[PDB]
Formats: structure tokens, C-alpha cells, sequence
């Protein structure tokens, strides 16, 4: 009953602090008798050597779960696709920490990928809650021609079908486009005056600059902006009146790991209490078979509940991602982010700070006017 | 300039190498001859695969890799995704583990596979329904990745269909092994044709539950997609017959036949590149390293592989990479639990059948029945005014039952199609 | 798109509606010239209105 | 036609027998003890509708 859980961490300091954390958690109840032997692989901007290190440090060991962290440099994307691709052979459940991309939401792309961070498409729930608590009926959607944007649009439509409403117009962007005047004018020539933005940081900054240049930052125009579209150059070239979103304690890698390692340690013994299991192959080449406990891991993990985590209960949805994540509605006041709304699960909690609006409005506007311009 | 083809232990290595050598030498000789490197290897392990890909890439800059397999693991295509993303080389999919396609094509990937997507089989299923004149739908699905968009697409297609099919609410299986809510979910199924957008393992249990509920009667019909019926030689005892399915198995094609089409597509792409550009493409300095920045100054091959025509066979591809004219032959489980080809779809994206559908006997249980009462009618008196049908993407006029009649072609030939 | 001049019973009704319902309109003309039915275009399996 | 329950606690043929019931009024010629189980099975099959 010797398990050797591997990990993929960023730097040596992380490799030491997280090893100390898992060593401490070994004796924090959970499993019984002996515990797991932990190991880590440093993050590398190269692929071949990183894959070889992963094979020589995890596959040779008795790995039942994989800890994958965010890239050390946030400027690059460096999606953790290869680790999930390798784990797909044996249905190895990897544990993403802050990978917020919507590519990993569906398990069709990655056979066995689990993360404690909600996908980008989960912002649709926050937007729907805000609309239902602020009495919004007509909404237009502006999403780029990306897989994450399409997933967000589909989620928004499916969640909006409950009220039997319908979006007015849907506008598409491009990964690198600069001239958005046509679509901006198309959005302007509409009854609704509320726009949802979900795209890359550079595209969001460019479209926001175009909107500011074309008088779209005035009174009566409420903007809904995602989490990743408020950082970078947005906080520098964006005036007040923007309702951003941020995850509470979502960026704390140490806090996420301190719960994920306990969850996987308890799940290992939960599976051990079940029938016999299948060990990973020793050599990276020499066994092309597939695990029989792969679906068992998903079955014992979807229904698992852990209230001992830092962020409270850690529940997994049908896609295996974080459920009821703690969101925080942001608001920009004099180029300073002010916390207004608190969203733990299916509930928004406004704060005593007044919700300002573009154009210096202290009251909630609406786009219910027809403008008497019926062609 | 160089083509690499990977095979397995299914056949002999020497004959495969000889056939791959003879491939480009059949017709349409390239201005720059391309060689073939066929290695008999069954090691589908990701590390072995990536090492072999690196060795081939270092092999005088191979500009084309053909990936074959003999197992049923889909992770080979998953590793091929990363391989194509980090190598930027066009790769063609052949029969094997990579036959099934379920992941969206990455923008940096150059994949053009022979498999058909779910949306590409929905039209075939709709044409089959048109041919069978079954206007009632019952979609029994399960919570799986990517199925919500498939359901939305099929709902939009049936809404945009001019026939006006009945579309009941889709009954999805929330949680497996409930044993309590399963009966409540199944109580809402009251139809004759049932669609199973599920997996093999859960579909076996779903059909077992239907048999326990007696949903495999004479009037009941089932349609099976390619993924569920992928393993033709794995027929569980709980599967009732009469499963009309669409697939592209090797019953009408071979690995050699598919690699011939692949090398033809490669030749067409090379000809297009030579027509447009005049510089031979080159790979990265390293085989799998990223010491330098990953950039591709040369234009991608996606625009050059759109109008792919080979000997009159339009092997074109869409923007995603899926085929436009796939195989998608029609198969159905026989009385003795065998699958036979009873239709094709290559003819201008149109579905034609063998005009044979007598499979009505109960398979899950043993209960004879007599429902289809054949009626003989002659058209000589003003009591039957049967005429032709209007070619408007619909069966015929409303509130009228369909029939059939033999049509004679020649005074000597007695063959008559069942129009 | 030259400026024409149209009048009739329907236009009089529209004027009455505009006067009694706070409307300011600019009337256009049909480019196709038909009421609008189902036409057949590439991918004919899609119901597009004209 | 009348559908009778051959043997109690079959758990296999009960669903086959109940599958043939498609109506709004159902006659139950049974006893209390087995009728409780029959109605529980009907509830599991959702036969207690409006
Ligand atoms: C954990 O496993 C690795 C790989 O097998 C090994 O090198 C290491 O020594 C093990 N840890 C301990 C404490 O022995
Ligand atoms: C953007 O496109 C519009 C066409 O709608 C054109 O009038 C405008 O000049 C373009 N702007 C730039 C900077 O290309
Ligand atoms: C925005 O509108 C105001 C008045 O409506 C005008 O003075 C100003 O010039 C406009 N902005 C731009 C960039 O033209
Ligand atoms: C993460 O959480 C721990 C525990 O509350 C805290 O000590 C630490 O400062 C947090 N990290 C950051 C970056 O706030
Ligand atoms: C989540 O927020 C709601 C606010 O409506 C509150 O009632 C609930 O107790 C909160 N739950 C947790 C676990 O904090
Ligand atoms: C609307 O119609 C009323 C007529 O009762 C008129 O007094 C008013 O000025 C109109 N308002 C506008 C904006 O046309």
C-alpha cells in the first residue's frame, strides 16, 4: 500500500514549501498507517525536457493524482495541455490550481482534467445573477471567435433560456483585429445599452479604447467586463464606471494546494477502501494498457465533499471543475478597484459603497427606451 | 519532400513498405519525389511516439507524417494534437485509435482527418429518417462533454427542417446508478424511434433497462452513432438487433486505400503550395525543443488544402478540418448479431439505402407479433389517386400515408426500384 | 436609393398611429419585391426568410 | 386486457407487466400488503400523475 503522488510545481522555493505543506498534512488525520511519497517537477518553458522529467519522476512512481500549477510568468499563456494529454492515456486525474481557460472545461478535449478554479464560462452565472438582481431584460453579447468565447456564449444562452428571454444581437471579434468600428456602430444602433465583454486582454483593451473614442463611455451605458479583461492595460486606459469581477482567494496557490493535497490524500484511502486497484506502469514505454480505476476516480471524486478547505466547501460540478466559487464584483473609483458585490454561491452581497456608473450617475440606468427610431 | 507513415503489427512490414513506395509512383508524379519511411511499431506509449516523431523530424526534414494505429485508445490523437502544435507539420489520420474524433481542432493544428463529426452524421441520420418516413423523435442522452452543443444543433436542424418532425423533450440521464430516478426519467419516453447519444458502457446499461421496461418491441426503433458502434466485433448480449448505424469501417476500404488518399491529398497540397509560393517549407532547428521563440513566418497550409480534388474525388475539408464528403456507410445489426453495409453517403452527400428493412422480430425477448399488415392495391378506378411526390425536401403532402411501387426500366430487365 | 413618394390607406393608418402613439418614422421599400416566403440557397436545409 | 401479477417479489417481471399499462383509470384487485408495494412501484414509475 505504497503510493507516490507526483506534482508539477513552478520553482524550487515552491517545491520546498509545498513539500513541507504535504508533509504536515500527512499527519492531519485523512489517511491511516503510512502516507504518500511526494515529488515535484520544476516548470520549464520547453516541452521535450519537461515531458521527459515528468515521465521519469511520476510514471516511474505510484502516481494517483497530479498537481499542476500556473506558469511562473503570467505574461505568456503556456497552457498546461501536455500534462493532461499524457494523463489521458491512463485516466490520471490531474489537479489544476489556477488554469481558468475554458478549453479544460469539457472533458472531450482533456480526458482526465480536474481543477479547483472555475472556468471562464462560469462568469455567465455571475452575469445572470447580476441581471436578475438589477432587473436587466435586454442584453447583447460581444464575444471573440475563440473556443472560450463560444463556450461562454453557449453557457449564457442556456442560462438565459430559464427566463425565456432572447439576446438582441451577437457580435464576433478576431484574435488580432484592430478595427472594430463597424461592430461598435452596430451595437450602438440597438435598443439595449448594456454590453458583455469576454475576449483576450489585448482585444478587450483595443475595443474599450475604440468605445471611449466613439463616445461609448457616457451616461446610460453599463459595461459588464470579465476578470481577465480588467488587468494589464485596462486599469490604465479605462476610466470609472466598470463593473469587474475577481475571485476571492482564487490566486492563492498555497491555499489551493493546502486543500487539494488533503482532498487527494483522503480520496486515495477512499479508493483503497474499495476493491482492488491498478498500479501505473513502471517504465514510460513498455505498457500500452489503460487503467480500470479511471472512471472510479471520477465517481469517488464527483460526490466527494470537503468542508475543511480554506475556501470552505470544495465541490465538483458535472465537468469536474469548481462549484460555487467565491466571486467578488469589482468597481473602479478614481482608478482604484473597490469591492462592492460578494458572490460566494448563487447569491450576491452588495456593500455599503455606492455603485457608480459611467457619466457620473448615482442611479441605475436602463436600456428599455425604443428611441422612436423604428424603420 | 519526405513522407513518414506509421503502421502496426496487423500486416507485414515489407509489403507495407513496398506499397507505400509504389503509392506516389502510380500516377501524377510530383516534380519533387517524396519518399516513405514505414516502421512496424506497436508502441503507442506517448514517450515512444514523441521520440519517434522527433527522430522522423530530424530525418532530413520530413514534411509529412502519416499516423496509423491498431488499438482503440483515443489518447494517441490527444498526443498527436500537441505534436502537430509544436511541430507545425500536416498529419493525416488513418484507421485505428485516432479514428474517433471528439476534440475541437486547435487553431495552430493542421489536422485533416477522415473521421466525420457528430454534426456531419446528424444530416445522415435525418436523411435516414426521411427515407424511413419516421416523423417522431426521442433523444435519450447523458451528461457528457460537448453534447449540449450537439443537442442545440440537432434542435436547430429539426426546427429548420421543412418536413416538420415531432420533437419531444430530450431525456438526459442525470446520475448513473441512481436506481431510483432512472425509472422516473425513462417514464417520459413514449415514441417509436430513439436516439442514443451516449457511450458504449452506459448505452449497454440503458438498453438493459429498456429491455427490463420492454422498450425493444416491434414498433420500437433505435439509431446508433459511430462512437457507440465503433467496436464491430464487440457485440454485447444485451444489444437488440435492428440498430441502424453510420460508420466508416474497413469493410469497404483498407489501410492501403486510405494512405493512398492521404498521399494524394499531400500531393495536392504540395502542388497548391508550389503554385502559390516557391520556397520549400522547413521545420524548426530542433525536433521538440523550444529554445527559440515559437513562430511560423510561412503561411499555414489550411487555405491550400481547401480545394483538394484527386481523380474526380473531392476530398475537400472545412475550416475546422473535418471532411466535406466522408464515407459514412449505413450498417444495421442482423438477426444473428452481425453488421452489414446497407447504404452509402458518398454520392453528393446523399443517403441511399438497399430498400430492405424487414427486421421486426423481438431480439431482447421472445414475443412474436404481427403489426405490419401488407396491403395490395391497384390504381385503375377513381378510388386511388396516388401520384408522385413534390421534391421540396419533404416526404409528400400532409395527412397522407406513404406507399411504394415497382418501376420497370427495360422490357427485358425485371429489376425495379422501390420508389 | 432615390427619394420616391408613396401614399395610400396603409400610409394614412401609419400616420394616425404615429400621431396617436408618439412615433417618428422613415418609410422604406422592399428590395426583393415580394411578401416573403422560404427560398432555397446554399445549404438549403436552413429556413431563411426573404 | 387484464394484466395480472404472477408472483410477488419477482423484481424482474414486474416492470414487464407494468409496461403495458397506458391509461388514466386503473383497477386494483389486490390486498393491502401487496397493494402498498404495487403503489410504491407505480410511484417509482411515476404513475401517480394528475
Ligand atoms: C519518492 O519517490 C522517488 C521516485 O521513486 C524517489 O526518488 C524518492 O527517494 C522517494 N522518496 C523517499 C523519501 O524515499
Ligand atoms: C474601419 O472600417 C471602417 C468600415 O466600416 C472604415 O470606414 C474605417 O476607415 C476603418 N478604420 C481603420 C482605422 O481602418
Ligand atoms: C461626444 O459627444 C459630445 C456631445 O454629444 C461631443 O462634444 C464630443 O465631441 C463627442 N466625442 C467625440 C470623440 O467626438
Ligand atoms: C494565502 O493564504 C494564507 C493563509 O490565510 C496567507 O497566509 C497568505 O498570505 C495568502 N497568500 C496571499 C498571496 O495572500
Ligand atoms: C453564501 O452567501 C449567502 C448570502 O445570501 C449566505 O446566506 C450563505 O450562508 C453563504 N454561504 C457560505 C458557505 O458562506
Ligand atoms: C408625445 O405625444 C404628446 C401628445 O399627447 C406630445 O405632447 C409630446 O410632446 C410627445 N413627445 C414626444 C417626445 O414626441
Amino acid at each position: 500500500k505504497i503510493v507516490n503522488i507526483g506534482a508539477v510545481l513552478s520553482t524550487r522555493k515552491h517545491e520546498q514549501m509545498f513539500r513541507e505543506a504535504v508533509n504536515q498534512a500527512n499527519k492531519r488525520h485523512g489517511s491511516w498507517k503510512i502516507q504518500l511519497n511526494a515529488t515535484s517537477v520544476t516548470h520549464k518553458p520547453n516541452a521535450i525536457q519537461m515531458a521527459l522529467s515528468v515521465c521519469e519522476d511520476l510514471i516511474s512512481s505510484q502516481v494517483y493524482a497530479i498537481l499542476v500549477s500556473h506558469p511562473p510568468t503570467p505574461n505568456d499563456h503556456f497552457t498546461p495541455t501536455p500534462v493532461s494529454y499524457t494523463a489521458g492515456f491512463y485516466r490520471i486525474p490531474v489537479l489544476g490550481l489556477t488554469t481558468r481557460m475554458s478549453i479544460y472545461s469539457d472533458k472531450s478535449i482533456h480526458l482526465s482534467f480536474l481543477r479547483t478554479v472555475p472556468p471562464y464560462s462560469h462568469q455567465s452565472s455571475v452575469w445572470f445573477e447580476m441581471m436578475r438582481v438589477y432587473s436587466w431584460n435586454h442584453i447583447i453579447l460581444l464575444v471573440s471567435d475563440d473556443h472560450e468565447g463560444r463556450a461562454a456564449q453557449k453557457r449564457l444562452e442556456t442560462l438565459l433560456e430559464e427566463r425565456e428571454s432572447k439576446a438582441e444581437k451577437v457580435l464576433q471579434f478576431d484574435p488580432g483585429t484592430k478595427n472594430v468600428t463597424a461592430l461598435l456602430m452596430e451595437a450602438k444602433e440597438l435598443e439595449a445599452r448594456v454590453i458583455i465583454l469576454s475576449a483576450s486582454e489585448d482585444d478587450a483593451a483595443t475595443v474599450y479604447r475604440a468605445a471611449a473614442m466613439l463616445n461609448m463611455t457616457g451616461s446610460g451605458y453599463v459595461w459588464l467586463v470579465g476578470e481577465r479583461e480588467i488587468s494589464g492595460n485596462a486599469l490604465r486606459y479605462a476610466p470609472d464606471g466598470i463593473l469587474g469581477l475577481q475571485l476571492i482567494n482564487g490566486k492563492n496557490e498555497s491555499a489551493h494546494i493546502s486543500d487539494a493535497v488533503g482532498v487527494v490524500a483522503q480520496a486515495v484511502h477512499e479508493l483503497l477502501e474499495k476493491e482492488n486497484i491498478t498500479d501505473p506502469p513502471r517504465g514510460c514505454v513498455g505498457n500500452t494498457n489503460i487503467w480500470k480505476t479511471g472512471p472510479l476516480f471520477k465517481r469517488v471524486l464527483m460526490s466527494s465533499k470537503y468542508a475543511d478547505g480554506v475556501t470552505g466547501r470544495v465541490e465538483f460540478n458535472e465537468d469536474g471543475d469548481r462549484k460555487f466559487a467565491n466571486y467578488s464584483i469589482m468597481n473602479l473609483q478614481n482608478r482604484k478597484l473597490v469591492q462592492v458585490g460578494i458572490y460566494n454561491g448563487t447569491h450576491v452581497i452588495p456593500n455599503d459603497r455606492k455603485i457608480i456608473w459611467p457619466g457620473g450617475e448615482t442611479e441605475k440606468p436602463r436600456g428599455y427606451q425604443m428611441s422612436t427610431r423604428l424603420k | 519532400l519526405n513522407i513518414a507513415v506509421m503502421l502496426g503489427h496487423s500486416h507485414d512490414v515489407t509489403e507495407r513498405e513496398l506499397r507505400t513506395l509504389w503509392g506516389p509512383e502510380q500516377a501524377a508524379g510530383l516534380p519533387l519525389d517524396v519518399n516513405v519511411v514505414a516502421l512496424l511499431m506497436n508502441r503507442t506509449d506517448p514517450k515512444s511516439l514523441i521520440t519517434h516523431v522527433c527522430d522522423l523530424m530530424s530525418g532530413a526534414r520530413i514534411h509529412g507524417l502519416v499516423f496509423g494505429d491498431d488499438t482503440d485508445q483515443e489518447a494517441v490523437a490527444q498526443m498527436l494534437d500537441f505534436i502537430s502544435s509544436h511541430t507545425f507539420v500536416p498529419i493525416l489520420g488513418i484507421h485505428g485509435g485516432a479514428s474517433m474524433i471528439m476534440a475541437d481542432k486547435d487553431p495552430t493544428s493542421t489536422f485533416f482527418q477522415f473521421g466525420a463529426s457528430i454534426q456531419q452524421q446528424a444530416t445522415v441520420m435525418l436523411k435516414i429518417m426521411q427515407d424511413y418516413d419516421w416523423h417522431v423523435f426521442s433523444l435519450v442522452t447523458t451528461i457528457f462533454p460537448g453534447y449540449r452543443e450537439f443537442i442545440s444543433f440537432v434542435k436547430t436542424t429539426v426546427d429548420n427542417s421543412f418536413v416538420g418532425w415531432d420533437m419531444q423533450n430530450v431525456i438526459t440521464l442525470d446520475t448513473s446508478f441512481e436506481d431510483a430516478k432512472t425509472q422516473v426519467q425513462l417514464k417520459k419516453i413514449h415514441s417509436s424511434v430513439i436516439l442514443l447519444y451516449c457511450s458504449k458502457d452506459e448505452a449497454v446499461l440503458i438498453l438493459s433497462e429498456a429491455r427490463s421496461l420492454g422498450l425493444t418491441g416491434y414498433d420500437f426503433f433505435w439509431i446508433v452513432p459511430s462512437l457507440v458502434s465503433g467496436n464491430t466485433e464487440l457485440i454485447p448480449k444485451e444489444f437488440p438487433s435492428g440498430l441502424i448505424s453510420v460508420s466508416y469501417d474497413d469493410w469497404d476500404y483498407s489501410l492501403e486505400a486510405r494512405v493512398r488518399d492521404g498521399i494524394g491529398i499531400l500531393t495536392t497540397a504540395a502542388s497548391s503550395m508550389l503554385e502559390k509560393f516557391s520556397y520549400i517549407p522547413e521545420a524548426k532547428a530542433s525536433c521538440y525543443g523550444q529554445m527559440e521563440r515559437p513562430e511560423v513566418p510561412m503561411h499555414t497550409l489550411h487555405p491550400f488544402m481547401v480545394n483538394v480534388t484527386w481523380d474526380g474525388k473531392d476530398l475537400s475539408f472545412t475550416e475546422e478540418g473535418y471532411q466535406v464528403h466522408p464515407r459514412l456507410v449505413v450498417i444495421v445489426l442482423n438477426k444473428d448479431r452481425e453488421w452489414e453495409k446497407v447504404g452509402k453517403w458518398e454520392n453528393h452527400t446523399l443517403s441511399l439505402r438497399h430498400a430492405v428493412w424487414p427486421r421486426y422480430k423481438s431480439f431482447s425477448d421472445c414475443e412474436p407479433d404481427d403489426n405490419h399488415l401488407s396491403i395490395v392495391t391497384l390504381e385503375e378506378a377513381p378510388f386511388v389517386i396516388v401520384e408522385d411526390i413534390d421534391p421540396l425536401t419533404e416526404t409528400c403532402v400532409r395527412n397522407t400515408v406513404p406507399c411504394r411501387k415497382f418501376v420497370k426500366i427495360n422490357n427485358s430487365t425485371n429489376e425495379g426500384m422501390n420508389v | 436609393t432615390v427619394p420616391q413618394c408613396c401614399y395610400g390607406f396603409c400610409i394614412d393608418l401609419l400616420i394616425k398611429l404615429a400621431r396617436t402613439m408618439n412615433f417618428t418614422y422613415e418609410v422604406h421599400l422592399v428590395a426583393d419585391g415580394k411578401f416573403g416566403t422560404q427560398e432555397r440557397v446554399n445549404n438549403s436545409n436552413k429556413k431563411e426568410w426573404n
